[PDB]
């Protein structure tokens, strides 16, 4: 019941690590900070119909 | 009330004006007084959180020669509780018949804006009122006692539960026991 | 296989419509015993809920899986009276209320023991403080019933060859230990309504079936040139735990650590009437 | 058992431990307009469990010299709940009802009353050639009262008991939707009144759909009791109920 | 053409000849409540086109020293048709808004009004360490005015202008959905609000969902011509209302 | 198998060459509330540039997991007046400035917590200073709301059987500690556009919803022939964090623990005329 | 000798976690603290013979 998972590293220059848990309590865990999702959409493009950056904004 | 058992009677008589209230209480089943101390209350008062539906358990202990119809309503809360029968008719309610069969139930919704009601309850997490009141009179022939009694029961639902364990209040020491 | 792998949510609420007919769930009669099984569904019109509320905070294991405070003593290092440089304290669960009301809500228990000791030590006051003292060490002695008892602090009975004893330093952590079921019976009995004779005579109640010993304490060796008390704590938490009969909790105040004398007590508080809600 | 019945609308349960059957109308249970029947194009309302729900009226005495009361309908509802709002604010409306009436006495009591729903019980005035303004046969939810003598004021409609206000002998009712209440034997009656009208909807407020009157044929009766009168109590629930024409209130 | 738009919620429609796109709030459309999110557990009201329709709010003038106006939602709304009547008798309620604000003037004027959203706009008092009754921030259907200067009266709210009452800078609102309406080429501004909170359901009557924000950024300017004045409007529209828990009203 | 094996770099530049047509990316229209998308490759030639940052520190889980202090306070060994010998704090988190500020850029938050305690004494001034104290031992205690609450530091409710606790002796390292997301509702509140009763009428603001319990803190025993007064920092650190709704950051100065009034305050800075760069 | 099984969590928002015994009592071992049976039954229905909700309590 180990997981293996890479670490945080360069670009291009064993980047592994085992993680157990002895709790039975989730909210015991570690950080989970190895999420990297991300949408703007929400915020930048929130109307309704699509435009297209080439096309004029109106018209 | 000079004598404790009387605590656990609701009088009724005969003639009484229409359409008048037998009770009337608040839902606070870890705070208000009525609830406090029964087996429901105590389960509670050690813990912070509580949610899901109740049950409320009226039974008729007159004559078998009585006779009557009784309205009990829940009201959600509001600004204002009821203060006559067409007002409490609005919310949930039912309509108790006696006969053969002595007890009718009351299921009081689980209706919240949150998933948890605290059982310090206050102005925030309020639950409501329930009362009681008299649908078409007690008749009762001639030979028999002029009134009689009602009792009430509490229990809880198959979709109850509570959470976060806490210390309850009503036990207290001042000094170690020997 | 060097390994080996080893949820249960609170009930819907289905969807209802408009009735008539003969069937009847409100109407029922408590005379029986039973306690009615309706349902807000069985009364007005629902809509369909899915509940994912659980149970598992309210479960027996949970709520007697906390450790609480039975005891508390002092004892100094030096003084002129023997008796006051050493405890000796029955083991019993009455003495302290939360804990004793928690375990009176069921009439049988059967568990294992999870024991913890917090001791704490202060230099009692005086016209002359200074002085220099290492760090003191102090050893808990379990003695089963029939066993010696010491009657000072230096006496021969301190030299354990069969009776679990635990030696700690001030300055660590607390310690601890594990004792598992104990009892004589297949269960421990909070309550007793019987005597001790088999003429009805005698020591009467709980009183009766309490033998599980004594548990003493002690400085090692320390004997400082001024006075220095010390406190220690007990702290009990059941494991693995198993309950039977439940009985409603007490209301009144209790008044004895070994009897269940009480004084009367309303049923609860009081309101202006009947009809007063606010 | 087929003496207990339960009836559970909305947020609302009825339940009698001492009943007869349920008459149901003309057979014909309420139901929602069809597609093919329909007149008016704006899609309706349909306020399901907040206008569908029992209603409780006011309670009256019934005396050992009663002669008898009525209501009409839905002027008496006009004020009641949401269902009052709705009628306020819409022109068409539509809808069934469910009628319960309450009466208990012990087992030493005697009477008997009818309860009869009369669609279109259009009255005449007491003054023969004289009009009677829309107080006098409806003034919200209270009961008005019919009279033994013959009515002498010209203000108020014609209340001879034995006509009952519509010149028609009382004894005929029975062709209507009623039932009985024999204090022998019963102590409330249900009646289910579908919707019934010449067009598809209409107004409300301009329009009594039916009347309810209650008339006690055997006079109550009874001797060396405390209970010196019995009351009774008048529920009603609005059944498939839907409304069209939002305009301003009133 | 794109920059004509249409409109048709229950019995009212929006036209506009003169309008930019339509902004949608965080991207998600009013819905209603799911049955694995719901709490509570009687059948709710869904009133459809009765409640869910366009309703014309009184209309301001703006002149050259306005500063700005605010509403609160769903106050604002809370004495409106059958909407309003539907809160007052019920416990708990939801539902989503549109918002369209109209403003219209010739070429020759110029001025850029923002039209934003904001939810949970709590706000501060003038005199810190004072409370303020539920007066000076709701009160129906009236609009509430900005100030330039720094408010000095302690029984009303904070309303230096380029602090919106929050203590934040003005020029940061952009982040919460928003529209501008530019004279040179726009007239209306359209957002589309979700239901937002932190529980399903909430009681309209203690809590104030969003509060709207109307700010001229571009202080109205014009030269010899009649019109002294240039009107704004307000239209909202509840979507997919439903209420749960009947109550007698108030 | 015993072992269960479980990057998003920012985009690139694309290169460019020039132009000449109808299409024009850089004329757009703000009044749509749309935030334009142009990138430099849209209005200049560009080279091909592989770009290997990341946003990885930019993470709302990485912004908000690191403790902070919340709450600081002091108590004394032995004094007259009772109520300087423990601390009582209603549990919130807009104590601090930083912290409050950094949590107020969102509306709804929805995290764990991991609690840590840094315990600190010193012996207070005096004319005679000479004593002997063995080491210090403190109790935290964490009451829920409703719960009795001590009104001195030998109480009885000190005896928790059921609040938790953790008792930690000078010298070691801080105590730690994990708390579960512990609200009614569906995620935490910062604000809160709303009145406590029906009417609009009592408590107004975030303060309505603010019902997280207290947290007491006593010496355990220790009275020491003279003061001693000890210090507790009580640091949070959320974990498996989630926000909604982003707000913009505050501007002016705090004032009130428990309201949002404020002072008017100039948007910014100023210079000498729109045209000083130097 | 090593047991695997899952922690406690949400409802639907590596949730597992490792346990070894080090002595030879049963008596050191952790809780089992989740065990989530239940059964009402015996308090609330103690009659002999069944009685349907639908039908009357008696007759
Ligand atoms: C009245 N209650 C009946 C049940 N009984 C349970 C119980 C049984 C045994 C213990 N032992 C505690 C203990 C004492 C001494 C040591 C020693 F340090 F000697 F090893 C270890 C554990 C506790 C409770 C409680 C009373
Ligand atoms: C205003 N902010 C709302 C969100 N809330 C989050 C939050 C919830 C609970 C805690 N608990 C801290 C804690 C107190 C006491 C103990 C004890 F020692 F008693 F076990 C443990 C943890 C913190 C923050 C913060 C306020
Ligand atoms: C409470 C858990 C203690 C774990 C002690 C370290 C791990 C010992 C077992 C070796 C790793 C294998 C774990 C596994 O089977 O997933
Ligand atoms: C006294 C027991 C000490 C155990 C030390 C940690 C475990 C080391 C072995 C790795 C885990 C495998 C255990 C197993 O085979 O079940």
């Amino acid at each position: 019941g180990a997981q293996v998972s890479t670490q945080k590293t360069g670009a291009h220059e064993i980047i592994h690590y085992t993680n157990i848990n002895y709790y039975k309590d989730a909210a015991s865990n570690s950080a989970n900070r190895q999420d990297f999702t991300q949408d703007p959409s929400k915020f930048t493009e929130p109307v309704k119909d699509v435009m297209i950056k080439s096309l004029p904004a109106l018209n | 009330t000079t004598d404790q058992m009387e605590m656990f009677r609701i009088p009724v008589t005969i003639n009484a004006p229409l359409q008048q209230q037998v009770f009337g209480l608040r839902l606070q089943p870890g705070l208000d007084s009525v609830f406090k101390h029964t087996l429901l209350g105590e389960i509670l008062n050690y813990y912070a959180h509580w949610s899901g539906s109740m049950k409320l358990t009226f039974v008729f202990c007159g004559s078998a020669m009585a006779t009557g119809k009784f309205l009990i309503a829940y009201s959600p809360p509001g600004a204002n509780p009821p203060k006559t029968r067409k007002d409490a008719m609005l919310g949930t309610h039912i309509i108790w018949d006696i006969g053969l069969q002595s007890s009718c139930v009351l299921c009081v919704p689980w209706i919240s804006q949150t998933h948890y009601r605290l059982v310090q309850q206050d102005e925030y997490t309020s639950a409501g009122y329930v009362t009681c009141w008299y649908q078409t009179g007690m008749i009762v022939p001639p030979g028999t006692p002029n009134s009689s009694s009602i009792m009430c029961f509490a229990s809880a639902c198959n979709d109850f539960s509570v959470r976060m364990l806490r210390d309850t209040p009503f036990i207290s020491q001042d000094n170690k026991l020997q | 296989g060097d390994v080996e792998e080893a949820v249960v949510h609170v009930a819907d609420t289905m969807r209802s419509g408009p009735s008539n007919s003969a069937s009847v769930p409100a109407l029922t009669a408590v005379e029986t015993g039973h306690t009615s099984q309706v349902t807000p569904s069985d009364t007005m019109q629902t809509r369909h809920v899915k509940n994912y509320h659980s149970r598992s905070e309210s479960t027996v294991e949970n709520f007697l899986g906390r450790s609480a405070c039975v005891y508390m003593e002092e004892y100094k290092t030096t003084d002129n009276d023997v008796n006051k440089k050493f405890v000796a304290w029955p083991i019993n669960t009455k003495q302290m209320v939360q804990m004793r009301r928690k375990l009176e809500m069921f009439t049988y228990l059967r568990f294992d023991m999870e024991v913890t000791f917090v001791i704490t030590s202060r230099q009692d006051p005086g016209t002359t403080l200074a002085q220099d003292m290492p760090v003191l060490t102090h050893q808990i002695m379990y003695v089963p019933p029939g066993g010696p008892i010491p009657a000072k602090v230096d006496d021969y009975a301190w030299q354990t060859s069969t009776n679990p004893s635990i030696f700690w330093t001030e300055g660590n952590a607390p310690a601890r230990m594990s004792i598992p079921f104990i009892s004589i019976g297949n269960a421990y009995s909070n309550f007793y309504d019987g005597w001790s004779n088999f003429d009805q005579r005698g020591s009467y109640g709980y009183n009766t079936l309490n033998n599980l010993g004594h548990i003493y304490v002690r400085h090692v060796s320390g004997s400082s040139p001024h006075p220095i008390t010390s406190t220690i704590r007990v702290y009990f938490k059941p494991k693995h735990t198993r309950a039977w009969v439940p009985r409603p909790p007490r209301l009144c105040q209790y008044k004895k650590a070994f009897s269940v004398d009480f004084t009367p007590t309303p049923i609860t508080d009081t309101r202006k009437d009947i009809n007063t809600v606010t | 058992s087929d003496r207990v019945r339960s009836i559970t609308l909305g947020n609302s349960t009825i339940t009698t431990q001492e009943c007869a059957n349920v008459v149901v109308g003309y057979g014909r249970w309420p139901t929602y307009l069809r597609d093919d029947e329909a007149t008016a194009e704006d899609q309706p309302t349909q306020p399901d469990v907040a206008t569908c729900r029992f209603y409780t009226l006011d309670s009256i005495k019934w005396e050992k010299g009663s002669v008898g009361w009525w209501w009409k309908f839905p002027e008496a509802l006009s004020d009641m709940g949401l269902f009052g709002q709705n009628m306020q604010y819409h022109y068409l409306g539509r809808a069934g009802y469910t009628i319960h009436v309450q009466c208990n006495a012990s087992k030493f009591h005697q009477g008997c009353l009818l309860v009869v729903c009369v669609p279109e019980a259009e009255m005449g005035g007491a003054v023969v050639g004289q009009a009677f303004s829309a107080t006098a046969m409806a003034n919200g939810d209270k009961a008005y009262e019919f009279t033994s003598a013959t009515q002498s004021d010209q203000t108020k409609v014609q209340t001879a008991i034995h006509n009952a206000g519509m010149g028609v002998g009382v004894g005929n009712l029975t062709i209507y939707p009623h039932q009985w209440i024999n204090l022998r034997t019963n102590n409330s009656a249900t009646i289910v009144m579908p919707y019934i009208n010449s067009v598809p909807m209409d107004n409300m407020f301009r329009h009594y759909n039916f009347t309810l009157m209650v008339i006690p044929f055997v006079k109550l009766d009874y001797a060396d009791t405390a209970s010196t009168y019995v009351p009774i109590t008048v529920t009603v629930a609005p059944m498939c109920a839907e409304y069209n024409g939002l305009r301003l209130a009133q």
